[PDB]
DNA sequence: CCCTGTCTGGCGTTCGCGCGCCG
RNA sequence: GAGUCUGCGGCGCGCG
DNA sequence: ACGCCAGACAGGG
């Protein structure tokens, strides 16, 4: 019941990405004509997101407020109006990483002047095209010893 | 009271009459004058209808003197053609010269309408409205009886052919049509002035908002004094300030140091009423006093916020300001109402520290002046015989310091706009402040608003709430950091905590716009430059935004942290006589057995 | 996800892009578990970095358009958040009242600064659920519902309605509003005064504070709801205890154009014609016949006569 | 509504739709300064100026009584 | 304008906070009964449909007219924050 | 590019057709490159109205074209220039390109003229956009006529040579505003080309060519030509324009006439006789009063209410339609589930409004019934059903009311049903139904009415006739214009036509001043002499002389410097005559006004009133369905904008609370404005705000890009602005 | 390797209200 | 013991 | 189209 006194943006970590959410939209499914219902997993599935309707449920096994808090033990709906279902979060697990524009494209790139690379152009090199990198030990020659954090391309690779 | 306020020798005009008002406001009471303000207001209407004046088109008369001024002027005009014709006169001078014939015959005709109504029409319905503080414009009046002369072609070279006629009498097919051409580039200057106009109210409250009176009085007492007499209008002749000016800056101000001055002493806090900087001008007549010390926000020792005798009088009443005013806004507002007046490009300048069209060399060395005659470029030389400072002045530049005397640090040595970044570099920022508000108040003065310096000063603050940093202790050298939080290190590193670590630092001066988009919390920030960067950084870093000034707590829809909000006022409680007594009661009851 | 017309669907442009990035990263899934044929991979990774820019921000890099039918950044998330008419806009200035009204405005010359004509029809609807409670407290409705339903038409008001209102607005006041807020005074408080039609009756001598004529300037009207609200609003937001302007200690309930004109004109003294002697100063025989030159065609009754003109001697 | 389909018409019910009274001085024997007060009225026809006049002076002196009872 | 503000004005040792308490006074007024008034035999609020007033037109209109006297106390901590409206309550009927 | 067209006017609806834009195809003109394009360049002559432009952002960029302005082959605006060989001007014209008009030294139309001879040696001619003064042989080319350097639409104005063009443009633009008035008076001075804008746009009905006439119905007017044929004319009886103005024809023919070639046989929507009308000309006082014309505000005369002088019919055409929903179709009927019976008499016919119904804000214009839940009926409303007739029709009144603000009497109506004659109904649209509705617009104190020259105003106070400005003899006048208004612009043209218009009074005559060669101030003071033999020769006749009054304004008057001192009233009132005022009592005193005040017929027009005038009160409403901020629409008026520099202005302010309160209870704050409801309905104090849905509606925002904003409290700790939906499970 | 200069890269551009149109 | 759902982005014009 | 700020890289000692 507290008074909001701070705020505060911070970074997200990917566990705190998984935190905030509330199921995983892994397809393309808007809405199915037939049924103005969310299709599938979907963009709109109500698991992930909310309740489509009022206080009920989804198959009716519980319908009103006197268990407002309680999950259904065939489906779990808890509920509120439909707003549960516009504050939930959803996450997409991706491939492989990609990363935030608004990162990289600034004018002074975050991680270009983090990362001593050309601030502008040497990001934009390998970020969007074609150039790869070797992690811990890799004990053979390319004509000098193993590259700690360089990057080498596919076919010398 | 009621005659010892008013003028009865002289016909009531708007300024009479504003006068009446202000007085019977310090005077009476609120209210009370609320009560005359309606009474003026009823009879002003009633004796109005009454009093029958309305515009006829005869009512419009034009002076028997206009035939002879523009005839005396049409054959001089001859003369100026005839002396062409020969070859005397360049291309140019024949221009310059006819234009100089209307502008002062236009002038002529001006003076002479109003002459024939001031002598034989005292009461003539188009004068009085003007004379009247009521509608009017000496300008405009020329237009109807006079003559309106010279519209400008479409680029702005003025035409040579000026507009014979008035409105009373038929404006002519082409006449009008010349005209034409400037009211058009009115109306699209007066769109764009508009938008700049919000704009600039709009930058002023993104770094002022957070201003807000909070306070005790501070006491950190490094205060600003008033000057009252102006250095080069003419070369070097000193003159006293006018009337307006120096009100504008001492007016409800609040002293920093006593002055005795004609016999009266003037107690130090004491707030100079209207009155009082009439007496320090009348004695300043007499040559008693060349400055003022007076509190004002550029020197405030309060971070975030300002305080009651340094803000000084106007709360929109005339006692000192209340504590939790919104200063910040009331400021950027007052700024940027006039601003649709004006001209701004250069409000803009100034606001933004900038290098301005006309750039003036300003002399970062003080010794005295010298100057060179070769060929190409000429040179002003502040120097000594020790070192002098180069001042590479083209041929275009009007310099007028000359061979000879001395020149300050900062000092105009060649003429026009000044650069803010070295004038402060060579005068100091004490200077730089004080220049910005004089020089902004330049335009608005020049342009018939009245304001206040409090408020240019509140905002001028604001763009060096921020210094640079030369010998580091907590953080490293090159930085930008809040001036008043290194008053914070630098108190503590010496005062609580030993080991005179100085933290040196360079003033730095930055523009309101800079200001705005680098500040502490992002949320402020967020608002006006880019989004996108602004939060970039503010995530990087995890930022946390305390809750401090009316943008970043408006956004929350949370209570703003001026106002009632105020800490100072949020807490009251209010009682009766009979609940004191009942909770004292309450006290008595603690007795156990 | 909305319902239109006929069938037509809207949907926020974001999804467009959402699905942009879902199929790509499952086409590289799928692209990366069948063969992986280097150009093949990298050509997607790159689309699929692309995409990823599309929902966070659009148009830094390129921009993404909606099929054939408008040539439109699709609105990026960075484009939600920032700008003019954006999302970090729309809070910062909170746009809309629920509270509000606005109409043209109409000099009210009789009115004081205290006060300002509102048209009763508009403060019916502003002050409705004030409004409501009373006729309950009164006999023209049994309840809240019912007080309703006798007001959703025009026809059905009883005149015992108006003077519920009239009695609810008693000594509550409402704040004023003018096109461009330049200044503080920009919004003033005022006792509204119901008043029939359609015009809303402004004091002349603000007309100065807000930038207003009337030629069809429009203002609008809100209420405040809170006792607190209220308060601030009569005690340090009405007209009448905002006289002096926050830039200059001078007034800005001056006199006006139409003022000042009328005070004017009562307070000039006139001057006439001087063709004999104007000395009354000195002679007592300059006073006879001064004024019997006067009561002729010679002397008028403001001549130039240092002393006294005999239009000073005769009164 | 006499009919339910009927439409109401604008009531103009003055029977007057000018009136005009000048005050030129005319001559007393002994003293010049007097008024002579002559008003000229039109009428629509429903009515005649007399009549108007009467009415007129009669609703002037009833207002006039209406200063009796004080409180 | 309105009865002594500048009385009012006065009072105070900062105008945002007169605001302050005859608001603070109107709702007190409101809640525990609006008979908790320091002032109402001989001259007293009043409204003229009748001269009703008397019972609950306006709350800080009357706020204000009590404050113009000098009857009630406003201070920055006169009486602690729970103990008030406890006290209040025991004494002030109306509900 | 293409738009509604604005057809408040026919004038309008004719402009809105001619002008000419610079924002387009974007190839073109952009918006933030403008200042160079906005002005009026040097060769707009003849080819762009330097007046037309718009004020305000959009400025000298949209432009309607001039008068014989005319696009050769490739849009290149040329206009017409007589040409003149030697000392000599011909007949003969050219239409020139704007390039090739730089070639030539053309001259002026007011150059005076023997017929092809020049008359004077130093005679004005402008070589290339610089004037100059040429010489009767170097005399090339002649301007047209001064109409060409204009547009219709300014052409329009008395002496528009005596007004600052900065004004004249609001009387242009005005004119394209002016509303259709069922009295439609053509001005009392005109500048020559009201009867060709009635022509060339199509208001009128012209007769073909010569005949007599058969029938003269309210509906059709078929006349016989001497050719031996015979046309029925139908006319628009009353029709809906784009902006809801009335479009009739009313036949001015009567039975059996010998017609002209070209000759009205009905007058268009807003024709007296064949001449362009809009507004009627009124008797004024140009004087002021207490203060219902303190800035910009007119005192209207009652008496104008009296006689429907200023009385506009509108017509608004609401539509409903009823739906298909999956939930059950939406029926059209006379069955409104829940209240009243008389609420259902108007809607007579099953469903639908009778015809000539007058229907008041918040009546039943078309009833509706679909369907009360999304897909489950309700538990709570179950039991209430039941309790007193659980036997309730389960569809929910959707129906067509009156919106807030007003209706008048149905006129027409229009419904498609099921088998659609040649209509294309949109899909799931099972009918639909029109109801058209119109209502007399007597002037009322909200109206805006405006004269072609530019002073624009809203009437402040409607006047009994009883004690207004009235003449020595009993008429009074109509509206007392504020003086004040007219110093300032520059506009002395309105202060003209109120003389001339004084002369046609009471010399019962109309006039026709042209633009710049119009009617000369000498000979309007010869027109008013004449008006002083109607006015005061009548007077000496009928039997009376001068008033008491009538002398002490001439002292006054005489003291102030009107009249010569030494001659007869009767001389002297005729010299202030001629100055274009007269003598004018008080009418609540009967006392004069002390110095004349001048009157005259001013020509002033009724302004479109939008659903802008028809004002907007919101108590409770609508709102958003992503941003929560109340909004309205059809019946719920909407919520007015708060906007930063509003809350500067409540920031400068202590008012924290009232600022609090517009950002929280009144517009976002979703359990707020609940609470706050409830509790004023109670008496009670509101609620203290919960956190505003834009923040909430931001977080998450701001959540859905990698960036992750918590709140916190003292010491830097979480703190819950979603109140517990977050938390997961 | 340093400092200076030049094109280069990213963002911003009153306020409120009407009406009407369109996927 | 009533409350859902629609009205968005843009465009054009007009008032202030 | 423009204006302005901030930037990253390349040329002349
Ligand atoms: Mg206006
Ligand atoms: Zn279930
Ligand atoms: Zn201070």
């Amino acid at each position: 019941k507290k008074e909001v006194r701070k705020v505060r943006i911070a970074l997200a970590s990917p566990e705190k990405i998984r935190s905030w959410s509330y199921g995983e939209v892994e397809k393309p499914e808007t809405i199915n004509y037939r049924t103005l219902k969310p299709e599938r997993d979907g963009l709109f599935d109500e698991r992930i997101f909310g309740p489509i309707k009022d206080y009920e449920c989804a198959c009716g096994k519980y319908k009103r407020q006197r268990f407002e808090g309680k999950v259904c033990e065939r489906c779990g709906v808890e509920v509120t109006k439909s707003i549960v279902r516009r504050y939930r979060m959803g996450h997409i697990e991706l491939a492989t990483p990609a990363a935030h524009i608004w990162f990289v494209k600034d004018v002074p790139s975050k991680i270009g002047t983090l990362l001593d690379l050309s601030a502008t152009e040497l990001e934009q090199v390998l970020y969007f095209s074609k150039y790869i990198v070797l992690d811990p030990k890799g004990a053979i020659l390319n004509g000098v010893p193993v590259e700690k954090r360089q990057l080498l391309t596919d076919e010398e690779y | 009271v009621a005659w010892e306020l008013i003028q009865l020798d002289v016909p009531q005009e708007k300024n009479s009459l504003k006068d009446l008002v202000y007085q019977a406001f310090l005077r009476l009471g609120m209210e009370k004058t609320a009560r005359l303000l309606d009474a003026l207001k009823y009879y002003g209407f009633t004796f109005s209808t009454t009093s029958g004046i309305t515009i006829g088109i005869d009512d419009a008369v034009i002076p028997e003197e206009k035939k002879q001024y523009l005839e005396e002027a049409d054959r001089k005009l001859l003369q100026i053609e005839q002396a062409y014709e020969m070859g005397f006169l360049t291309d140019r001078e024949r221009y310059d010269q006819i234009l100089q014939l209307w502008t002062e015959t236009t002038e002529k005709v001006t003076q002479a309408v109003f002459k024939n109504f001031e002598e034989n029409y005292p009461f003539n319905p188009l004068y009085v409205m003007a004379q009247s503080g009521a509608r009017g414009n000496p300008q405009q009046i020329r237009q109807l009886c006079g003559l309106r002369g010279l519209m400008q072609k479409p680029s702005g070279e003025t035409f040579e052919v000026p507009v014979r006629s008035s409105f009373r009498e038929g404006l002519t097919v082409l006449e009008y049509f010349i005209s034409s051409h400037g009211a058009r580039k009115g109306g699209a200057d007066t769109a764009l002035r508009t938008a700049d106009s919000g704009y600039l109210t709009r930058k002023l409250v993104d770094v002022t908002h957070e201003i807000v009176v909070r306070e005790a009085d501070c006491g950190t007492t490094n205060y600003i004094s008033v000057p009252l007499f102006q250095p080069d209008e003419v070369t070097r002749s000193l003159r006293l300030r006018k009337r307006a000016d120096i009100e504008a800056g001492l007016y409800g101000r609040v002293l920093a140091r006593e002055v005795e001055v004609l016999g009266v002493r003037l107690e130090e806090g004491r707030y100079l009423s209207m009155d009082d900087v009439h007496l320090l001008i009348k004695a300043a007549e007499a040559g008693e006093i060349q400055e003022v010390p007076v509190r004002s926000p550029l020197t405030c020792q309060t971070r975030y916020g300002v305080c009651q005798k340094c803000y000084g009088y106007d709360l929109s009443m005339a006692r000192p300001v209340s504590i939790g005013e919104a200063v910040g806004i009331v400021a950027a507002q007052s700024i940027g109402e006039p601003g649709t007046q004006l001209g701004l490009p250069r409000v803009i300048e100034l606001f933004e520290a900038r290098r301005p069209k006309a750039k003036a060399v300003i002399s970062e060395i003080d010794g005295v002046v010298r100057i060179e005659e070769t060929e190409e470029k000429l040179s002003v030389f502040v120097e000594s015989e020790g070192f002098s400072k180069e001042y590479k002045l083209p041929k275009e530049a009007r310099l007028l310091v000359k061979d000879g005397d001395y020149v300050e640090a900062g000092q105009p040595l060649t003429r026009g706009a000044i650069d803010p970044h070295q004038l402060l570099e060579a005068k100091g920022p004490e200077a730089v402040e004080r220049y910005l508000v004089e020089e902004i108040q330049k335009v608005y003065r020049a342009q018939g608003v009245k304001l206040h310096d409090k408020h240019i000063e509140i905002v001028v603050r604001q763009m060096m709430k921020y210094v640079e940093v030369t010998d580091p202790g907590d953080s490293r050298l090159l930085e930008g950091q809040v001036l008043e939080k290194w008053d914070v290190e630098a108190l503590n590193e010496r005062l609580i905590a030993e080991g005179k670590t100085p933290v040196a630092w360079k003033p730095l001066l930055m523009g309101v716009t800079k200001s705005a988009l680098s500040t502490k919390s992002w949320l402020s920030a967020a608002s006006f430059q880019n989004t996108t960067h602004v939060l970039t950084e503010a995530a990087i870093a995890g930022k946390k935004d305390e809750l401090i000034g009316l943008k970043e707590n408006v956004i929350l829809g949370r209570l703003i942290p001026a106002g009632t909000g105020s800490d100072f006022v949020r807490f009251t409680q209010v009682v009766d006589q009979k609940t004191l007594k009942a909770i004292e009661e309450a006290r008595k009851e603690a007795v156990e057995a | 996800m909305v319902q239109v017309d006929g069938g037509r669907f809207a949907t926020s442009d974001l999804n467009d892009l959402y699905r942009r990035l879902i199929n790509r990263n499952n086409r590289l899934k799928k692209l990366l578990a069948q063969g992986a044929p280097e150009i093949i991979i990298r050509n997607e990774k790159r689309m699929l970095q692309e995409a990823v820019d599309a929902l966070l921000d659009n148009g830094r890099r390129g921009a993404p358009v909606t099929n054939p039918g408008s040539d439109r950044p699709l609105r990026s998330l960075t484009d939600i958040l920032s700008g003019k008419q954006g999302r970090f806009r729309q809070n910062l200035l909170g746009k809309r009242v629920d509270y509000s009204g606005r109409s043209v405005i109409v000099v009210g010359p009789q009115l004081k600064l205290h006060q300002c004509g509102l048209p009763k029809r508009m403060a019916l609807e502003l002050f409705k659920p004030f409004l409501l409670k009373k006729m309950e407290e009164k006999g023209i409705a049994p309840n809240v519902k019912a007080a309703r339903r006798m007001l959703e038409r025009q026809r059905d008001i009883k005149d015992e309605v108006w003077d519920a209102l009239e009695e609810v607005i008693h000594g509550k006041v409402v704040l004023l509003n003018r096109a461009p807020t330049l200044h503080r005074l920009g919004i003033q408080a005022f006792q509204p005064v119901l008043v029939e039609g359609q015009s809303i009756q402004l004091h002349p001598l603000v007309c100065e504070a807000f930038n207003a004529d009337f030629d069809g300037d429009q203002m609008a009207v809100h209420v405040p709801l809170s006792s607190f609200a209220q308060a601030e609003a009569r005690i340090q937001m009405l007209s009448a205890h905002n006289l002096l302007s926050p830039a200059s200690g001078e007034p800005l309930a001056k006199p006006s154009r139409d003022i000042i004109l009328g005070l004017y004109y009562i307070t000039q003294v006139r001057k006439e014609k001087k063709g004999a002697g104007l000395e009354f100063a000195t002679p007592e025989e300059a006073l006879a016949a001064h004024e019997r030159g006067e009561v002729a065609l010679n002397a008028p009754i403001k001549v130039a006569g240092r002393e006294t003109s005999v239009g000073r001697l005769k009164y | 509504k006499d009919r339910i389909n009927a439409i109401p018409v604008d009531a103009v019910f003055s029977p007057v739709r000018r009136v005009a009274f000048q005050v030129e001085d005319t001559r007393l024997g002994q003293r010049t300064d007097l008024d002579k007060l002559t008003l000229r009225i039109w009428t629509d026809g429903s009515v005649t100026p007399l009549e108007a006049l009467n009415q007129a002076v009669e609703i002037l002196r009833e207002h006039l009584t209406y200063f009796s009872n004080p409180q | 304008a309105e009865p002594g503000i500048d009385k009012l004005f006065g009072m105070v040792d900062s105008k945002y906070r007169l605001t302050v308490v005859v608001a603070k006074r109107a709702q007190q007024l409101l809640r525990h009964g609006f008979k908790n008034t320091v002032l109402e035999p001989e001259e007293r609020p009043k409204m003229q449909t009748l001269e009703g007033l008397f019972d609950d037109p306006n709350a800080v209109t009357w706020a204000m007219k009590e404050l113009l006297t000098g009857r009630l106390v406003f201070g920055e901590n006169l009486v602690p924050e729970d103990r008030l409206q406890k006290e209040m309550e025991r004494l002030y009927p109306v509900e | 590019l293409s738009q509604f067209k604005d057809e408040t006017n026919p004038l309008s609806s004719l402009r809105h057709k001619r002008r000419i834009s610079a924002l387009g195809p974007g190839g073109l003109t952009r918006e933030r490159a403008g200042f160079d394009v906005r002005d009026v360049h040097r060769t707009h002559y003849g080819r762009i109205c330097p007046v037309e432009t718009p004020e305000g952002a959009n400025i000298g960029l949209i432009t309607s074209l001039a008068a014989y302005a005319r696009v050769d082959e490739l849009g290149f605006i040329r206009t017409p220039y007589r040409r003149v060989v030697g000392g000599v001007v011909t007949d003969e014209v050219v239409y020139m390109t704007a390039t090739e008009e730089d070639r030539y030294t053309i001259a002026q139309a007011n150059t005076p003229l023997e017929g092809n001879r020049i008359a004077a040696e130093r005679v004005v001619a402008r070589r290339k956009g610089e004037p100059v003064i040429v010489s009767p042989e170097e005399v090339e080319f002649m301007d047209v006529s001064p109409k060409q350097v204009f547009s219709v639409n300014t052409n329009l104005i008395p002496f528009l040579e005596h007004d600052d063009a900065n004004r004249a443009l609001m009387g242009s633009n005005m004119q394209t505003q002016a509303v259709p008035l069922i009295r439609a008076q053509a001005p009392v001075v005109m500048t020559g080309l009201e009867e060709r804008v009635v022509r060339d746009s199509l208001a009128a009905l012209y007769a073909e060519e010569d005949g007599e006439v058969a029938k003269v119905d309210g509906n059709r007017i078929v006349v016989r030509y001497e050719d031996g044929r015979l046309v029925e004319y139908p006319l628009r009886r009353f029709y809906r324009s784009n902006q809801g103005t009335a479009l009739d024809q009313r036949p001015r023919v009567v039975v059996g006439q010998r017609v002209r070639k070209g000759d009205l046989l009905a007058d268009g929507p807003a024709s007296e006789n064949g001449f362009l009308a809009l507004g009627q000309n009124v008797l004024v006082a140009i004087m002021p009063f207490d203060g219902y014309n303190f800035e910009d505000a007119i005192v209207i005369s009652e008496e104008l209410l009296k006689r429907d002088f200023y009385t506009s019919i509108h017509i608004e055409r609401y539509e409903i339609e009823a739906r298909d929903t999956k939930l059950g179709p939406e029926r059209i009927t006379r069955d409104i589930p829940h209240l009243s019976e008389a609420a259902l008499r108007d809607l007579d016919e099953e469903g639908v409004v009778r015809i000539g119904a007058e229907v008041k804000p918040g009546d039943i214009l078309v009833g509706r019934t679909s369907f009360k839940g999304e897909s489950e009926p309700t538990p709570e409303e179950r039991l209430l059903r039941s309790i007193f007739g659980e036997k309730a029709r389960d569809v929910k009144d959707t129906s067509l009311r009156v919106p807030p603000g007003e209706g008048g009497i149905v006129v027409r109506t229009v419904r498609l049903r099921r088998g659609d004659p040649g209509v294309e109904l949109k899909p799931g649209v099972r009918e639909v139904v029109r109801v058209y509705v119109a209502q007399k617009r007597k002037l009322q104190v909200g109206d805006k009415l405006a004269n072609r020259h530019g002073n624009k105003g809203v009437v402040a106070k409607i006047l009994p006739v009883e004690d207004m400005p009235h003449l020595p003899d009993g008429t009074p006048v109509d509206v007392i214009l504020n003086p004040l208004g007219v110093p300032s612009r520059m506009n002395l043209g309105q202060i003209l036509e109120t003389h001339l218009g004084l002369a046609g009074y009471f010399l019962g005559q109309r006039y026709i001043s042209p633009i710049f060669d119009g009617a000369k101030e000498p000979e309007i003071k010869e027109l008013l002499a004449q008006a002083f033999e109607v006015y005061f020769g009548k007077r000496k006749g009928e039997g009376f002389g001068v008033d008491k009054r009538e002398v002490e304004v001439l002292r006054r008057a005489e003291k102030l410097g009107l009249v010569t001192p030494g001659k007869t009233p009767e001389e002297q009132l005729k010299e202030l005559f001629l100055q274009g005022k007269v003598v004018l009592y008080d009418g609540r005193t009967g006392e004069p006004i002390e110095g004349p005040i001048v009157v005259g017929q001013m020509f002033i027009m009724k302004l479109y009133h939008m659903v802008e005038d028809k004002m907007h009160a919101r108590s409770t409403g609508p709102y958003s369905l992503i941003t929560q901020q109340p909004l309205g629409g059809k019946a719920q008026f909407g919520g007015q904008r708060f906007g930063e520099m509003e809350v500067w202005a409540l920031e400068a302010y202590g008012a924290a609370h009232t600022l609090q309160e517009m950002l929280t209870l009144k517009s976002d704050d979703i359990e707020g404005r609940n609470a706050a409801y409830e509790a004023i309905i109670k008496g009670e104090d509101v609620p203290e705000p919960s956190v505003p849905e834009s923040f909430r509606v931001l977080v998450k925002e701001l959540q859905a890009l990698a960036l992750d904003v918590q709140t916190l409290d003292e010491k830097d700790n979480p703190v819950d602005i979603f109140e517990g939906l977050a938390s997961k499970r």
